[PDB]
């Protein structure tokens, strides 16, 4: 992942469609399940490098089921600090009743599963194999 | 886990019917958010495929009105309303509902005008290929329908076999027609010893068969 | 428009890599597939890859043997395709799927870049001449001993394209290939028009513009 | 990669009157996230518009910037001793590359270098080497030509020039070109010129001198 | 925490790594200035994130680190060349806007010196530059000290241990071929003190601990 095209508008610190990056600060992650980093990009456009400074720059987070299509659906945190989702989960991306998908931010954008616990997991969806981390309880 | 059908395999049709191709899978291609992902394409010779029809019903840009989708679930159905001389090549069904995208086995699509006989020529070998250790005469077959052509060589009258190479076009999308090209590559050591090269030409629209030679050799 | 690299003869064991470039010289949001088509097969898809992002997939069948590559700032993918085999030789073509993903097809593809795999040696191709009878007159080109695949044959420069038929090519005993190409003027011009054949052949890097004269 | 020309590369003005430089683009600078820095000689740059218009803390009022898209213009509203320097405009992306700067210098009347020249040492002659200093001092405006000959003969290669910077008292340029051969080679010959060319100096000034 | 500080000068070889400490907040960045060139933008860093973009140039070779309690930015350059002898500074952003990193630098450090050279330290040789009374222009005579053959960056002049200063100008230090520095400076004169005033010239090079008071003398 590029921190070129990485968003970062932090003050005072269903459809997923499309989100204007002015609101969003930390990387936009989506699930596979596997985890995936968007950068910030133009409307329909190649992928800019300004840190979510300019105000054409989104996130072009167009859905559709992952077996064939896009990520199942992004996470990410906004400009207050609250965290936003969109899409359906594999609230958080969850793989199972009790196991949430392990990336880099995900003790930033959920805290609440700070004490869970982390395996290594294997889920078929559709017919490709994906290795991925969970984190548990 | 999945497989597509494609019938028939080859529907020949007359100019200005109607014709249609049946797309048979295994699954639903419903899919989880309720979007049937079934393409049509259409591949003509020497081009790659581009695309007509995105969705069961739904039509792409820049297609005319002939061509329309039918079917849900399994079963699928391209019919054309009006089949003009554009419309020919392989049609292909491709299923994005089910991972891997295949596509399917192909239709290839032939038009049933009839009655046209070839125009034959021939070329002598050039010099520059005397030249060289081989020299190859040219039987030409130009805009003729059926396919179905019998070409025979006559070396100084005689019967020739195991040295000759045809060559079939496609089915030309501007008047339905077909071109054949024969070629006899012998030594020029073996070509010296003959003096008349002939190449028979049998045809349905030819009641009797035409023949093209020339003498010098 | 999708451009795409040329013909390539890769002996067995070796690799290949095939480029596709978009006109606009900028990627955009498209997921960009490879199909390609064995001789005598249906078409096959190979793999997906998502510049915009970064997101590849493969198929089951090239998993391990393929892998799909796309650099930025060049506008330019890649398609490494390790440990070849005499099965592999086909047209790949590069498609452009919609960023939404697969399933609703391709809406552009790529001009189809044929790669030939074999032991035997690239040769360059040698033109000769058809010296000019159902009411029109006949006037050939002929193209004879090339290895491997393809060959394109414009009449004029791109200027004459009514009335041409490239014939496909025929496999020789020699392990050679051969196609004509031959067009139908009328006789009344066989004196006052030239016509001359441009013979291109990639591999050979050799471009030859022999013209023919009624004789 | 954005590239920011700036215009004019020298600014000759006095104390008193108004300065306006350009900042010219090539690429659109996002939203207004260009800035402006003046560098005085001998010190760390220093921020003086910040967003196209907004003035740092502790700038004066005179200084102001303005312009938008692949135009800016930074502007001085009266010229003071204090804001004669370099100036720099820095911008939005990735690149985040700077302009080459643009010199304010004081326009002064065109005075005439006094024309100095030093021949080697003999503590210097000593280990091997032979320097020939020529000075130039007090002059206006900063170009300046000086031509070493040898013999008079027109070297050329072996010789390296110095600058200081723009004096505060008179705002005078000064010019140092060192001359380097060798002891054989200083000892092969008797006449050593320093020939000089400046627009205060209606025919050039020669001063040379004799081994001796 | 009114101002930052940052690393003192160093002097290292081609091939080799220097690193700069910056001791003081938010986005850190970094620039360098080649003598007598235009800045060159570095990366910038993030102590809230703790990692840092860079620019195309040298991205391969750029590595910011920072230290954890006290603000330390780091600052290490791999594979150095003779391109890269520049002053270099490093900078806080004030006043952030909506975006974190987009905002400008206000307060820089005091500058650290990185000479990449493969010259060894060397003191100077210090020789005079002797007046001439009949080179005087209106009666003002010049003479001056020669300093030759010394590396690194920098060196002091001073003129009577600082007694004379006006009519003094040292020129900035030009970088001979063998890769040592060569600086001359000069002073202003009556004609008629050169005779029975003392003139010294005070050369002081503190990386090679070499200071050196010259007579100069008609
Ligand atoms: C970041 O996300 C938060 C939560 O989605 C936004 O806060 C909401 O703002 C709306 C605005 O009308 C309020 O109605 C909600 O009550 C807020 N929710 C909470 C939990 O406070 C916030 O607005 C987003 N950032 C920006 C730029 O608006
Ligand atoms: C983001 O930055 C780009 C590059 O500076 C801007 O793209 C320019 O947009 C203007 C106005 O639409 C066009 O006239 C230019 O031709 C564009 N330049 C290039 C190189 O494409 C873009 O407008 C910026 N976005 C915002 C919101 O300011
Ligand atoms: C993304 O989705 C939006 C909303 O449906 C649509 O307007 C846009 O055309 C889509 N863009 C791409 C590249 O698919």
């Amino acid at each position: 992942w590029h921190i070129n095209s990485t968003a970062l508008n932090c003050n005072e610190s269903r459809p997923c469609g499309i989100v204007p990056a002015k609101s969003v600060c930390g990387p936009v992650y989506c699930f596979t399940p596997s985890p995936v980093v968007v950068g910030t990009t133009d409307r329909s456009g190649a992928p800019t490098y300004s840190w979510g400074a300019n105000d054409t720059d989104v996130f072009v987070l167009n859905n559709t089921r992952p077996p064939l299509g896009n990520w199942f659906g992004c996470t990410w945190m906004n400009s207050t600090g609250f965290t936003k989702v969109c899409g359906a989960p594999p609230s958080g991306p969850w793989i199972t009743p009790r196991c949430m998908v392990d990336y880099p931010y995900r003790l930033w954008h959920y805290p609440c599963t700070i004490n869970y616990t982390i395996f290594k997991v294997r889920m078929y969806v559709g017919g490709v194999e994906h290795r991925l981390e969970a984190a548990c309880n | 886990e999945l497989v597509l059908t494609q019938s028939p395999l080859s529907l020949p049709v007359t100019l200005g019917q109607p014709a249609s191709i049946s797309c048979r899978s295994t699954q639903s291609l419903v899919y989880s958010d309720g979007n049937t992902y079934l393409n049509w394409f259409h591949q003509r010779a020497g081009q790659p495929p581009r695309r007509l029809i995105y969705k069961v019903s739904n039509r792409d840009s820049g297609v005319p009105e002939r061509f329309s989708g039918s079917g849900s679930g399994t079963d699928f159905t391209l019919k054309i309303s009006r089949v003009e001389a554009e419309d020919v090549g392989i049609y292909y069904c491709m299923q994005g509902a089910h991972w891997p995208p295949t596509f399917g086995g192909g239709t290839k699509v032939e038009i049933n005008r009839t009655v046209a006989a070839p125009s034959v020529f021939i070329f002598p070998p050039s010099d520059e290929q005397l030249k060289s250790g081989t020299a190859s005469v040219v039987c030409l077959l130009n805009n003729f329908y059926p396919r179905e052509a019998k070409v025979q060589w006559k070396v100084d009258n005689a019967l020739q076999s195991g040295n000759s190479q045809e060559s079939v076009t496609e089915q030309d999308s501007k008047d339905s027609t077909y071109s054949l090209s024969s070629t006899l590559t012998l030594s020029k050591a073996d070509y010296e010893k003959h003096k008349v090269y002939a190449c028979e030409v049998t045809h349905q629209g030819l009641s009797s068969p035409v023949t093209k030679s020339f003498n010098r050799g | 428009l999708l451009e795409q690299s040329g013909a390539e003869l890769k002996k067995p064991g070796s690799s290949v890599k095939v480029s596709c470039k978009p006109s606009d010289g900028t990627f955009r949001a498209y997921t960009l597939s490879w199909v390609r088509q064995a001789p005598g097969q249906t078409l096959e898809w190979m793999g997906r890859i998502m510049p915009t992002v970064g997101i590849t997939n493969y198929a089951q069948k090239f998993q391990g043997r393929v892998t799909i590559s796309a650099d930025m700032s060049t506008a330019t993918a890649y398609m490494e395709l390790s440990s070849l085999r005499s099965d592999d030789t086909a047209i790949y073509y590069c498609a452009k799927g919609p960023y939404v993903g697969l399933g609703e097809g391709f809406s552009e593809w790529g001009q189809g870049t044929l790669v030939t795999v074999s032991s035997a040696s690239t040769k360059g191709p040698s033109v000769f001449p058809l010296a000019p009878s159902g009411g029109t007159a006949a006037l050939g080109c002929l193209v004879k001993d090339y290895f491997p695949e393809p060959v394109t044959v414009s009449w004029n420069s791109g200027a004459l394209t009514s009335g041409v038929h490239t014939f496909p090519a025929v496999l020789q005993s020699s392990g050679l290939y051969s196609l004509s190409s031959v067009v139908t003027v009328p006789s009344s011009s066989l004196g006052t028009q030239t016509y001359i054949c441009n013979v291109n052949h990639k591999p050979s890097n050799t471009k030859v513009d022999k013209k023919v004269e009624p004789k």
